[PDB]
RNA sequence: AUGCGA
């Protein structure tokens, strides 16, 4: 019921905080989980 | 290359099934030995199919129409042949002046299937021939039929001969429904050899017995084995025997006056090493049949092709070069080994 | 050093666990009383 | 029931290889 | 000279572009174009 | 349909029609018993995820 | 909502089975896969696969060229795209 | 004609440097050679290990490792065993010859 | 101690029956290493002459074109291999077939009807002219020297009784067959050999005497000619296990399989090799040991690469 | 590679691609199809080449096949060898299996290749032979003894185990016992190997490998086996019929 | 199609021996078996090559659409 | 969101999947001429050669552990205990 | 869609 549940966020004036998974798919994010639970830095020479 | 069972019901004959036959009496070594036979995977000797042994052939057949857009002769143009000189004259070497391919003709995706000429387009344009093999062309025939006059013979039907080769991952199956794929076509030296001088035809592993209860394949073994050394058919219709005439005993006497074993094994020697095998293996003659789903041929690789414009993402069919799909389930999974740089 | 590594994705873990052995599959048993 | 005839010409088709039937 | 065998008159003929498709011993209207000595490279296997 | 026959001696015919009973209704049950289990693993797959 | 199997709607559109979410969000065709016939085989590693050569000449690596692959990736673009470890095309940086 | 540069090939990941180890590496062989040598091989009192290995039959390979005592070189071990195989040889064809002449 | 002198004090060879088609020969104290390198060579090893390219100029037959190709490969040709060298392939196809290195055949059959045959079937043969292709139709086709050459030894089908194909009026078939140098072990075809195998001699040990009743009793229970009674009041003796075949029947009965092994001879080997005609099977062999030796040679002649 | 029954992760992992000649099908190694649940019956699988060091890096760290020793259902490792390699392994591992110099070393050959990585020697070890006196001769398990100790790093201890098998000591003999399953420092001196061995279904042997050495070690294990079961079957065979 | 070359399993040239054996089955109004014995077909290979042919050809030619009738 | 160094409270070791992605990145800037810090001894594979580098800690990689508030410990590679 | 490998 894709439509009903999109009903009730917009009249929701709903916000997608996008942190589910399938939904991250679906706008194209890296994956939160796992590999995707953390990010990576690099240290690099400042001179 | 068709041969009529060994080992058949009665009704083979009053049904006539011996005036097509669906399969070949092969020599099979019930025997798990090179490896390469478990489960579903057997073994065929490589000189056998070079011998020719379970040849088969497809035939596919095209209908080239033009007058699906007929509408009032008017405008109708195209003619199998040329016009504008400009095609590249290596057409000709599959098409005759007349645009169709002398019969006989080896073809390869890409090759024209025939030529013709629009006045609209005042070019000789042809229609490309679009498969995975290449085939020769076994039949053109020309149809004017139904027509009213349509004398320029605008639709022609064209057969195309494609053959099929044992290989690699086509499935075969005894006439117990014991259905497997030839994992590889085993040189001939290096198959097993017995005492009587011969090497297995096929090899089937006996651990996929136990859970098959296919024991009607080890006395059709031993029927046939029999009934190739006394020379004559055995029947095999449904309790024509008894608990107390079992057939091992009939064919299992009927092969000792043969000179054989009475179990039916038969020591054999390893084709690489040379010395005697532990045990006597048990060899025999059995009906096998080649199914059409060589899903060999089902193979399909796509690192690039069309997409669908309503998403350009890879489109559908191994014909069509499409893409298979990563499904839900999938998805899921991937997730599940958290390898989410693969997921993306 | 058995620890379970942070951020592994156990959820699925579970589902898939409880879900493909249920293909193997008084009162209610089997996979009706898995649904129910 | 009858049993399943036995065949008549129940005879040796083997042999060792440098033999024969001349010894049969 | 091209060959086309009617397909139910066995007759042997040589169609042109400015003639009628159909066996002109028979009448039919369905042709087998006829084998010819051409070469085809053959592996004997 | 208690088949006192067996494989290396055969079955009774009436013998075949039952084991031919059980025979089908295992490939049925082996047949459904796959499409009863994706609803299982979906529906709560969604979930966990 | 309308008043025969009449032409979808959009709401009949990515949801209610399949879909697009679904069919083509959730799940999709991908490029540089392949599907065969899987055949059994000892001599190979547990952890490995056998590949048949049609899919060596036809799967490809976006290789960056460096002056530590510069030897393998010359030596690719010698065999061409019709042989062993070769490579059908390059892209220019 | 020119010397054989790829028949047999060293893999120094499988070759001793102190003396008496190799693996050896064959185009075109299979048990055919493989076990007739191994066979002549180990008949030298100077081997203490040898066999050999096909990496798999489509590969169209003959490994062959050699590790013998300190008392030869598996080149020098292996020359023993050709030198063995041809004069074994020469022995069966003469043998065959002469029945044959026996007649 | 063990020499490879040694082993040629030790070696025999004995030669039961030699027919320029079979041949029967024993290797007594012998490795089976070395049987079965023999019989590996023997069959893919030993190089023979096949057709190869079959070029069709015309085929209205209902035999498919491909596969009377495979079958025109098939039959084997009373050549001697030996009159050609192998055909490289880093040249084109011109250069590929020259009189040094390809033998031509030629096949042009043009099936008809016959005068008329009374009756009804009257015999496709006497209804129809070369209703039957056999492989006596293969025409050699020589080329300048070796046209000289085989003046005492053309080139005949080995076996022009074989069918071929079967034709109708109408149907021809004109095809040049390019026979070359092949060996069985790159196609079974290239096979000289029908059947080239081994078998250990039987070993019949006798644990205990059995006379009378029991010791003809046991003799029937082995091939006929194996075992031999002399009087049979003290044993049944064995005329001669290697007529045995290893049925292993007599161990269906007590009588006997309480007081018999049945085993092998390692050293002694039953050899039977049947050739398929281009070559009398002792010649094939004889080129086996000379082949297994010039291998020995190659890898003498070769330099340790690294 | 990914089967078609997606049921589980364990149905999707990443194995090294081998291209192997003259071939037109996937080939795959038979411990494996227990975890796609495969056969080659007619079975499809997909093929993934992934376009993305990170993910590469995830084919080479996570999808690996040894990162999948066990199911996380419940750690019953899962891939072991199967039909014939267990029966190979029952008949190769009776005490009655005797095996010349000559053999012995040619199983190991078959068995070992130095030059894949096969071994932490560089070199060869072997066992004395189980006879000094009549004929020098080693036993099968002996054979397992020497493989394990080739295997296995020199730096370690052999693995020590007490296991059973599935075959009641009763069909070996009235005072046989063959059940028992003992492993003394690396070293086979009781019992045979089967299913309950290196199957898949945790402990046995294959298992505690796994768990003392890794899940590298453990599968060059199964490599091993593999290729060892698979010669002796070439010298030994295994038949079956109406005899039986 | 048509009585094969070759033994596939064993490699016997068996093409020459069909019609004789057909002939021997007529003329000599022999058995399978026996006529078998006499054209040297003594494998199994070799005796299953033969015994089981089904020269279908015969049915094939019928069709031939090069000939009138 | 700086959680400070003297009060990070994480697992002291790389996790397989931390293990796994720093390989991963580190690999594919040396395919990006990323400055090699170690013998590249043959090594024509970055993804070995980032391996390597693993083997000798010599990677400048930060791995920002987050937790569901959003707080996170920077920790480089030369300390979290790879093994 | 149906059938299919299953
Ligand atoms: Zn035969």
């Amino acid at each position: 019921t894709t439509c009903q549940f999109l009903t009730k966020a917009v009249l929701d004036n709903e916000r997608e905080q996008l942190d589910s998974p399938s939904a991250r798919i679906v706008v194209g994010k890296l994956n939160n989980v796992g590999t995707g639970s953390f990010d990576v830095l690099a240290k690099v020479p400042n001179a | 290359t068709g041969q009529t069972p060994i080992v058949k019901a009665n009704l083979y004959d009053d049904y006539g099934m011996d005036n097509f036959p669906n399969g070949f009496n092969a020599v099979v070594a019930v025997i798990s030995y090179t490896g390469y036979d478990m489960d579903d995977a057997m073994i065929i000797n490589k000189s056998a199919d070079e011998r020719g042994f379970g040849y088969g052939t497809m035939y596919k057949t095209e209908k080239v129409d033009l007058a699906l857009n007929r509408n009032r002769g008017d405008p109708i143009t195209q003619h199998f042949g040329f016009g504008n000189d400009e095609w590249p004259k290596e057409w000709l070497e599959k098409l005759d002046e007349d645009g169709l391919p002398y019969i006989g003709t080896y073809v390869e995706e890409g090759d024209p299937i025939c030529a013709y000429f629009d006045d609209t387009l005042n070019k000789t344009k042809i229609k490309t021939y679009h498969s995975s093999e290449p085939a020769y062309i076994e039949e053109v025939n020309l149809i004017g039929d139904e027509s009213n006059k349509f004398q320029e013979l605008q639709t022609v039907s064209i057969k195309y001969r494609i053959r099929r080769t044992p290989q690699i991952g086509d499935k075969f199956s005894s006439r117990h429904g014991q259905k497997g794929v030839c994992s590889r076509k085993w040189p001939t030296i290096d198959m097993p050899f017995s005492e009587t001088g011969i090497q297995p035809d096929i090899i089937i592993n006996p651990h996929a017995f136990p859970s098959r209860m296919t024991i009607g394949m080890f006395v059709e073994s031993l029927a046939g084995k029999a009934g190739a050394l006394h020379g004559i058919a055995q029947d095999s219709t449904p309790w024509i025997f008894n608990e107390d005439d079992t057939p091992a005993d009939y064919f299992g006497e009927q092969l000792a006056k043969a000179g054989y074993n009475y179990h039916g094994n038969e020591p054999m020697y390893s084709g690489a090493t040379g010395e005697e095998l532990r045990a006597d293996i048990y060899v025999g003659v059995v009906y096998y049949q080649r199914l059409r789903h060589m899903v060999n041929d089902k193979f399909q690789v796509r690192s690039t092709g069309p997409v669908n414009s309503l998403t350009m993402q890879p489109v559908k069919g191994r014909k069509r070069h499409g893409g298979i799909r990563v499904g839900e389930m999938e998805r899921d999974a991937l997730i599940g080994h958290g390898t989410s740089f693969l997921l993306q | 050093r058995s620890l379970i590594n942070p951020g592994e994705a156990v959820g699925i873990i579970a589902s898939q666990s409880v879900g493909e052995p249920s293909t193997q599959m008084n009162v209610t048993l089997g996979i009706p009383r898995l649904r129910e | 029931r009858k049993d399943v005839p036995k065949v008549e010409g129940l005879k040796l088709e083997h042999f060792a290889t440098g033999y024969d039937a001349e010894d049969f | 000279t091209l060959k086309y065998i009617c397909a139910e008159c066995s007759s042997k003929l040589s169609l042109s572009r400015t003639d009628a498709v159909r066996c002109k011993d028979c009448g039919h209207r369905i042709l087998l174009k006829a084998r010819t000595k051409r070469l085809v490279q053959f592996e004997a296997r | 349909g208690y088949v006192k026959g067996r494989f290396y001696s055969g079955i009774k015919p009436q013998e075949y029609y039952f084991h031919c009973m059980a025979g089908r209704e295992g490939l049925i049950d082996t047949a459904v018993k796959t499409s009863r289990s994706g609803y299982l693993q979906r529906c709560l797959t969604k979930q966990l995820e | 909502k309308a008043q025969k199997v009449p032409i979808p709607g959009v709401k009949q559109a990515l949801e209610k089975k399949e879909g697009l979410f679904r069919k083509h969000m959730m799940g999709k065709r991908v490029n540089y896969a392949a599907r065969s016939v899987i055949s059994p085989d000892p001599n190979i590693e547990t952890n490995e696969i056998g590949v048949p050569p049609v899919f060596a000449v036809k799967l490809t690596y976006p290789e960056p060229v460096t002056a530590y692959n510069i030897a393998e990736l010359r030596q690719a673009v010698i065999n061409g795209p019709d042989k062993w470890p070769g490579a059908t095309q390059i892209q220019n940086e | 004609e020119e010397p054989d540069r790829e028949k047999i090939k060293l893999l120094t990941q499988a070759t001793s440097e102190d003396g008496t180890s190799a693996s050896f590496q064959i185009v075109e062989e299979d048990h055919t050679l493989g076990n007739a040598l191994r066979y002549v091989i180990m008949k030298n009192p100077d081997v203490e290990f040898c066999g050999y290995s096909i990496p798999h039959p489509s590969e169209n390979l003959l490994n062959i490792r050699i590790q013998t005592y300190g008392e030869t070189t598996a080149v020098d071990a292996l020359q023993k065993g050709l030198k063995d195989l041809m004069d074994l040889c020469d022995v069966v064809e003469s043998k065959f010859t002469e029945k044959i002449k026996s007649m | 101690e063990w020499n490879v002198e040694k082993f040629k004090k030790d070696f025999e060879v004995n030669i039961s029956s030699l027919d320029a088609r079979e041949a029967n020969f024993d290797l007594i104290n012998i490795d089976t290493s070395i049987a079965n390198a023999f019989r590996r060579i023997m069959i893919s090893e030993v190089p023979s002459v096949a057709a190869e390219y079959v070029y069709f100029f015309n085929n209205t037959s209902v035999i498919q074109d491909e596969v009377l190709a495979h079958r025109i490969g098939l039959v084997p040709l009373k050549v001697d291999p030996d009159m050609l060298t192998w055909v490289d392939s880093n040249l084109p196809d011109d250069e590929k077939f020259t009189d040094e290195n390809t033998i031509v055949l030629s096949l042009n059959v043009k099936c008809t009807r016959n005068p008329d045959a009374p009756k009804g079937s009257t015999d496709p043969k006497e209804l129809y002219n070369n209703a039957h292709v056999y492989a006596r139709d293969l025409k050699f086709e020589p080329q300048g020297r070796q046209s000289t050459t085989f003046a005492d030894c053309p080139v005949v089908p080995a076996d022009p009784d074989i069918l071929l194909a079967k034709l109708r009026p109408g149907q021809e078939i004109s095809l040049k067959a390019h026979c070359i140098l092949g060996i069985g072990g790159d196609h079974a075809k290239f096979s000289p050999v029908s059947t080239a195998s081994y078998r250990l001699l039987p070993q019949i040990n006798i644990l205990q005497p059995i006379k009378g009743e029991s010791a003809r009793r046991f003799q029937k229970c082995f091939p006929p000619g194996v075992i031999g009674i002399d009087e049979g009041s003290d044993e049944a003796y064995v005329k001669d296990a290697r007529k045995d075949t290893v049925s292993r029947e007599v161990l269906r009965y007590e009588e006997f399989a309480d007081k018999v092994k049945l085993g092998r001879v390692r050293n002694h080997f039953i050899f039977n090799v049947e050739s398929a005609g281009a070559m009398t099977p002792e010649e094939i062999f004889f080129k086996s040991v000379r082949i297994l030796k010039n291998k020995a040679e190659y890898l003498k002649n070769c330099p340790i690469t690294q | 590679m990914n089967r078609q029954p997606t049921l589980h992760k364990a149905s999707m992992m990443g194995h090294k691609v081998r291209v192997l000649p003259n071939e037109k099908t996937l080939r795959l190694h038979y411990a494996n199809t227990g975890a796609y649940n495969a056969d080659f019956d007619g079975d499809e699988m997909n093929m993934h080449f992934p376009q993305n060091e990170n993910a590469r890096a995830e084919a080479l760290n996570l999808a690996n096949t040894d990162s999948q020793y066990l199911t996380p259902t419940s750690g019953s490792p899962v891939r072991g060898l199967i039909q014939d390699h267990i029966s190979a392994g029952v008949w190769l591992t009776s005490k009655d299996s005797f095996f010349t110099r000559e053999q012995y070393q040619q199983y190991i050959y078959g068995c070992i290749r130095p030059e894949d990585g096969h071994t932490t020697r560089s070199k060869i070890v072997t066992l004395p032979p189980t006879i000094f006196k009549p004929y020098p001769l080693w036993t099968g398990k002996q054979i397992i003894t020497t493989v394990l100790l080739n295997v296995t790093p020199p730096d370690m201890p052999g693995i020590n185990l007490i296991s059973k098998n599935k075959i009641k000591n009763e069909y070996w003999g009235k005072g046989s016992l063959e059940n028992e399953v003992l492993f003394k420092d690396g070293a086979l001196l009781c019992g045979i190997l089967d299913k309950s061995q290196y199957g898949a279904s945790k402990y046995g042997i294959v298992h505690s490998l796994h768990e003392v050495y890794g899940p590298e070690v453990a599968a060059k294990v199964l490599s091993v086996l593999g290729r060892l079961f698979t010669n002796y079957i070439t010298a030994t065979a295994f038949t079956c019929g109406m005899d039986d | 199609m048509i009585v094969p070359v070759r033994c596939f399993s064993c490699g016997k040239v068996v093409g020459d021996k069909w019609e004789s054996y057909l002939n021997l089955l007529q003329e000599d109004e022999l058995d399978e078996g026996t006529a078998l014995s006499r054209l040297g077909l003594k494998r199994y290979c070799c005796r299953r090559m033969i015994l089981t042919h089904v020269d279908l050809i015969e049915k094939f030619l019928r069709y031939n659409p090069l000939e009138k009738r | 969101k700086a959680i400070p160094k003297d009060q990070r409270a994480t697992t002291p070791y790389m996790t397989k999947y931390e293990r796994a992605r720093i390989l991963g990145t580190r690999a594919l800037q040396i395919s990006m001429n990323a400055p090699v810090f170690v013998d590249l001894e043959g090594e024509t594979d970055p993804l070995r050669i980032a391996m390597k580098e693993l083997a000798e800690k010599k990677i400048p990689l930060v791995i920002r552990r987050y937790l569901p508030d959003g707080s996170f410990e920077d920790w480089s590679v030369e300390e979290l205990i790879v093994d």
